[PDB]
């Protein structure tokens, strides 16, 4: 189900359900991040897995995030999606997230 | 980088989805924090009339 | 259940059958692992 | 496709992949199918014999809990000069939000209902009387009593349960009694042949009326009596799961919505806001 | 191979060269009512080709600020062709539906439509305790539009609407969505004029956009009843 | 090495020993092993068939006792103008020293917990009311009620037990619910990814919250209600025994110590003093 | 079929939908050092997943007047992740490499990049008898650029550089190049800080060009060491 | 025969000619995590020789008025060699430990050190209700000292500390103590930076004494992780 | 146990297995009776 990644002031209704990316002028640009506690308020809370999981207290298992690109056919690009196991501060550069 | 020609929109959207795999498990049922009430819902008392 | 009506019995917590695919993959043509979906 | 699952699936060790024409991490959301990418195909995994059980999420257990469905307080006294020592309640599962939201996670439900009735009393001090109450089940729109002592309470055919406040809560099971094969949690239609009927209310889904009275005649002083009814579904079958309720409920008669004044759960924003899409809430500051 | 498809029922046929496989709601397929599930005892009429065929409804225009559209079944078809006649002359009806939503554009256009079939989509009204009225619900062939698609006009959410049978029309990928719907109800048959089993919802989660020549981009809905059966014959309502 | 022991070991008769190279009474404490000198090797013994049982020291029995873990008194009255007819207790086994010291004789423990709830009342005389109470189990840091009559008590999913003061104490079993294979009686670490977290407190070892309220509305007069909770572990598995606590406990949140003002159990001297190492206390003066 | 590809090593994976098969240098594949070829007698450490995974370097911008870029191995990775740590703590190392160069554009863009893996690419300096210095050669993660790509900065020629393992990224055809490199040396292992077995060179033989909207077109390099082995453990250099 | 011993792991070895047998905590021996007890599903890295080797910490001086010393594991080694690097780059770790405490003197010296490995040694603070802080607990390679060894700084007692895996170094008898520690935890793996499975405590129950030439008598600790496994790879913390 | 969950059962006081040596003699090389320990 859809994650509400764009949960920001100024984003209303369905605008909150999509993340806009633009042609960049700089390299290795950070586009967005997503907090991961399916048990707390955030992009993952109002999802099927989030809603049902919140009727429970303990959880275990792998999660899967699927992203669908909705630009035009003539649009191309490569993105890197990274999952960083806990321990430190959220990475802000590709060289770090890439690890 | 996202690269598009002149006639394509230069700002595009992604829709992210999430789900559990079948190696998932949930335990210890509790009331959900996603719903609550302070008063009687409209019409609740009318069920007694 | 000592009652004469079966609906009075205690709960039935033994149905472990599942079929997620009716919700996760309701596509007419099955999708093979690794192969391009389209 | 169907099978018996008693534990979460195991993980098999996986090796390096570099095969042309094979792209397990790519999918097509447009088909309507959920991604079938397995962990073993996304990364190198080890072997794991997973023993985690999956029984606490069985529908029977998920919905199998006695939840409050009715709470009614009234005055037990001489009503010479309002619920006069008794009340009538049209049974419904839409008044208390916790049970309602869970039932509404499904489109159709078939179940028997265990009913438990809890009674408490308070003096309006010389002690608490051990009163006898009568709870009579009166079918849909059927004839209900109009007085604490009307003849209707003779209950010749209606089922009645008499219980004392000093006894454990009364309990009994109402069978799955719908005229259909399952109750309609949601009903996109009108209950009548004319056009002025109520929308979304299928009469077939109303278990009935619960008429409760204090059997004892009034005492020289007044008391406040509260009756709480709990319902626990069992022998459950459920069909077509649905999107969970997000906006606060407004009425027991419909799905009308307004939303909270400010996020979370406001019509304009379900999730609370963060500064930006690159702002990590609860970021670890070591 | 799974991008091209031809649907043929009765005297009607439809092809698409840019499909995305197709959905069979809950993995089921329409069928006639078996004797062991039947209730009404009169011999039913099974019109076959006169009713089990594609009916194309009037198109709608996808605009930059559109909120979405919906069509309730069988209401949307209760006054179209022989399906409509059988519905008006019989107290009871039963059928599945083959849904095909169409929307093409340009390789320079972008947009994503969620095409979902919702069972028992009981609408809610906004900011009032008064329940929706007959005219708010029964729109017929024209269908209606979403006021707050974000919560599916029922206080829930479109985000989790994927739990229902669906497909998407993502312009850079496909130009049509196909969903096969079996009879969905708690009763073997029903009165077609007061209850809608399914609601077809088409919602633009990602708005239509482009920088090329602006053109009217329509969305068209074609629906074919399947395995129609009618009981309780009388005069037309 | 492992074996089944149901009685204390027997003694075998032994003879005179005078063997070169054999010195059973000599040992080497430095190895870390306890002396293996047998009575038969230290003195001349007779044969004894020992029938003394060893079951009362089984871990299951040693820890298998319902011990007081919580005691809370509050006023039941009109709180118009403090625990207002209800309270919330974050479950823990560190508040009462008798149970605490025994559990702390082990490093890790795995067990199910039988919970028994005892209620008593006293008038602040016209008799004692037979009140109905509700004890709702609310998971770790989860949402607890803020009023005696809040909607939270509808307990749609949380487990709730309703009981009367006139009934026997309420009882139920909470399963071993740790996210790990055993509870950590001691935890040499910090419960968070940052450095400011609490030391020695692993959240995984907190069974949860116990929310208790009087269901009845207040009476015209006030009463003092005391609720006592007892816990008895069962189906126990224990690992790595530890040095017993000697210094008085100071806090439920840590092992901080100070010691008594004077021996015994003072930081400077655990055992009470005797005049000298050649002074025999309680010497028999015949 | 030979245009789509997924590479997965350790906790990393990469897919491309516009590949051109892929190259296995000299038809070989990486492998661990066999006992009959071993020299160092201490038991080696084989980290596997912590080192045999994709490391993505900072991107570079393909400009109309670019001359080309190069990255030497293992130098480029000697300070990245656990591969870098093992390299710093051990006197000896050995490994193969899986190289994936990425560059996408538009169907209106043109350009051709030669992506070649050169063994022992000993650079020469231009118009001087003084040999290149340490800083002219060891660029690390940033890599360097070609001064005279026409002669591969070594007095030979790019024209004949195809004699080395390579692929091309011709924008109208593909958007990525993949080359698998086996251990290439005259010794079974080597000191990673003073000798580079391979040099990845990306050179625009046909410059980037288009008449559509101008955009920054990056070139990205992802490299995954394979079958890493380290010997001669000590402190970090 | 049980007084001489050689321990060899990786590129490290230690011998003692005055040992007292050696202790295997709870009669167990270190081992890798079996599939039937595993939780984290990513393939773990097993560095072997680069991490499973002896690390010698800075020595401490045994003085006439010393109260004792302690080192927590893995904290004491979280920043040493390749074990430290793997710990910093991975969210999860698992390992056993081979401990060797060294202290020699003279046949004219007397003294007895209790060398005990305490599982979950949760320290308590003295005369205050405030719990110990991060810096009171995490001393790293330097370790800490006992304030009140008599009660093991936790309100219990050193007298009964023999219930834990231990040995003694009684100068007239031996000059070293050896204890093998298996993974000790309620979980199969753990986050190394916030939880210490074991605490090595060395306490002089009988003070150092002699009437011969006074010399600095050091106590040295050498620790070798065993069967190290790491999961959850990312960047270094 | 008439309850459906096994953890609800009464106590289990029948495990008479013991192995004191894991605490009393955790030495790698067994110590023989009478023989000098060192
Ligand atoms: C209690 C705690 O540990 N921290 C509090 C902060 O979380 C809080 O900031 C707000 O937190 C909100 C949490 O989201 C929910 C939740 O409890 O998970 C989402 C629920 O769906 C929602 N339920 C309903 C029926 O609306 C629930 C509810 O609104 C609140 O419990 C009522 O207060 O919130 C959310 O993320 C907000 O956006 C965020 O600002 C701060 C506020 O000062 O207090 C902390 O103690
Ligand atoms: C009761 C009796 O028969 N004789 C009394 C003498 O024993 C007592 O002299 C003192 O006795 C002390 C006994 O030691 C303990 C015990 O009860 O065994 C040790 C316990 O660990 C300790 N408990 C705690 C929590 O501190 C306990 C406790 O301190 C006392 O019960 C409190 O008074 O004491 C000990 O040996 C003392 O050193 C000794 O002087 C005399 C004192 O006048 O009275 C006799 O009636």
């Amino acid at each position: 189900s859809m994650m509400e990644i764009n949960n920001t002031d100024g984003a209303n209704g369905m605008e909150r359900l999509r993340v806009d990316i633009s042609v960049q002028a700089d390299l290795d640009q950070l586009l967005f991040n997503i907090p991961l506690d399916i048990q707390l308020d955030g992009p993952l809370r109002n999802t099927l897995v989030g809603n049902i999981s919140r009727y429970y207290t303990h959880w275990s298992g792998s999660l899967e995030m699927t992203f669908m690109f909705c630009g035009s056919f003539m649009a191309t690009g490569k993105l890197i999606l990274c999952y960083t196991p806990p321990g430190g501060s959220c990475p802000t550069t590709r060289e770090t997230a890439m690890l | 980088n996202l690269i598009v020609p002149s006639e394509s929109s230069d700002t595009c959207s992604l829709i992210g989805f999430i789900a559990a795999k079948d190696d998932f498990s949930l335990r210890l049922m509790r009331d959900s924090p996603d719903i609550g009430q302070s008063n009687h819902l409209h019409g609740a008392e009318a069920a007694y009339q | 259940n000592f009652y004469k009506d079966s609906y009075a019995a205690s709960a039935s917590k033994q149905d472990f059958s599942q079929d997620p695919s009716k919700f996760t993959e309701p596509v007419v043509e099955g999708l093979k692992a690794g192969a391009p979906v389209l | 496709v169907e099978s018996i699952i008693k534990t979460a699936t195991d993980t098999v060790k996986s090796e390096i992949n570099a095969e042309l024409g094979v792209v397990p991490s790519l999918n097509a959301v447009e088909t309507g199918a959920t991604s079938n990418t397995e962990p073993e195909e996304a990364i190198q995994t080890r072997t794991v014999i997973n023993q985690h059980g999956v029984s606490e999420t069985l529908v029977e257990n998920f919905l199998g809990r006695a939840a409050l469905v009715s709470k009614k307080s009234f005055e037990y006294k001489n009503h010479a000069s309002t619920h006069k020592n008794f009340f009538k309640w049209t049974i419904n599962t839409k008044s208390f939000v916790q049970l309602r939201r869970k039932l509404e996670l499904f489109t159709y439900l078939r179940f028997d209902a265990e009913i438990t009735i809890l009674t408490t009393v308070a003096v309006n001090y010389m002690g608490l009387p051990d009163l006898t109450l009568q709870a009579m089940f009166v079918p849909t729109g059927a004839l209900t009593p109009k007085e604490q002592d009307s003849f209707h309470w003779q209950s010749g055919s209606n089922a009645s349960v008499f219980f004392k406040i000093s006894d454990p809560p009364a309990r009994m099971t109402i069978p799955f009694m719908c005229i259909n094969s399952a109750y309609s949690v949601f009903y996109d239609g009108f209950a009548g042949f004319e056009k002025n009927g109520l929308y979304g209310i299928n009469p077939a889904d109303t278990i009935g009326n619960l008429c409760v009275r204090i059997v004892n005649e009034h005492q020289p002083v007044g008391f406040t009596v509260t009756v709480r009814v709990y319902m626990k579904p069992k022998h459950i079958k459920a069909w077509a799961p649905r999107p969970p309720r997000t906006m606060p409920y407004m009425s027991i008669a419909n799905a009308n919505y307004k939303g909270r004044d400010t996020a979370p759960n406001t019509l304009n924003a379900i999730i609370g806001n963060r500064a930006s899409v690159t702002t990590m809430p609860h970021n670890i500051v070591t | 191979s799974d991008r091209v498809l031809q649907l043929k029922l009765g005297n009607s046929a439809i092809v698409t060269q840019e499909a995305a496989n197709y959905c069979c709601a809950y993995g089921e397929w329409p069928n006639y009512l078996p004797d062991h599930e039947a209730v009404a005892i009169d011999k039913p009429t099974q019109p076959e080709t006169s009713t089990d065929r594609f009916y194309t409804l009037r198109s709608v225009k996808w605009e930059s600020n559109s909120t979405g559209w919906w069509w309730k079944l069988p209401d949307a078809l209760n006054n179209i062709g022989m399906f409509g006649q059988n519905v008006q002359y019989h107290y009871l009806y039963r059928s599945g539906f083959l849904i095909h939503v169409q929307c093409n554009a340009t390789k320079f256009h972008q947009g994503a439509l969620l095409v979902v079939a919702i069972p028992e989509h009981q609408r809610g009204a906004h900011d009032t305790t008064t329940s929706p009225g007959f005219n708010d619900i029964m729109k017929g062939e024209r269908g209606g539009t979403f006021n707050h698609p974000y919560v599916l006009d029922d206080g829930t959410s479109i985000a989790c609407a994927t739990i229902f049978p669906h497909q998407w029309i993502n312009l850079r990928t496909n130009n049509s969505a196909t969903i096969v719907l079996p009879w969905m109800n708690v009763a073997p048959m029903d009165f077609p004029l007061r209850h809608n089993q399914w609601t077809l919802a088409v919602i633009p989660v990602v708005p239509l956009g482009t920088r090329t020549m602006s053109s009217v981009v329509p969305i068209t809905v074609s629906i074919a009843p399947m395995c129609c059966e009618f009981n309780g014959l009388r005069h037309a309502i």
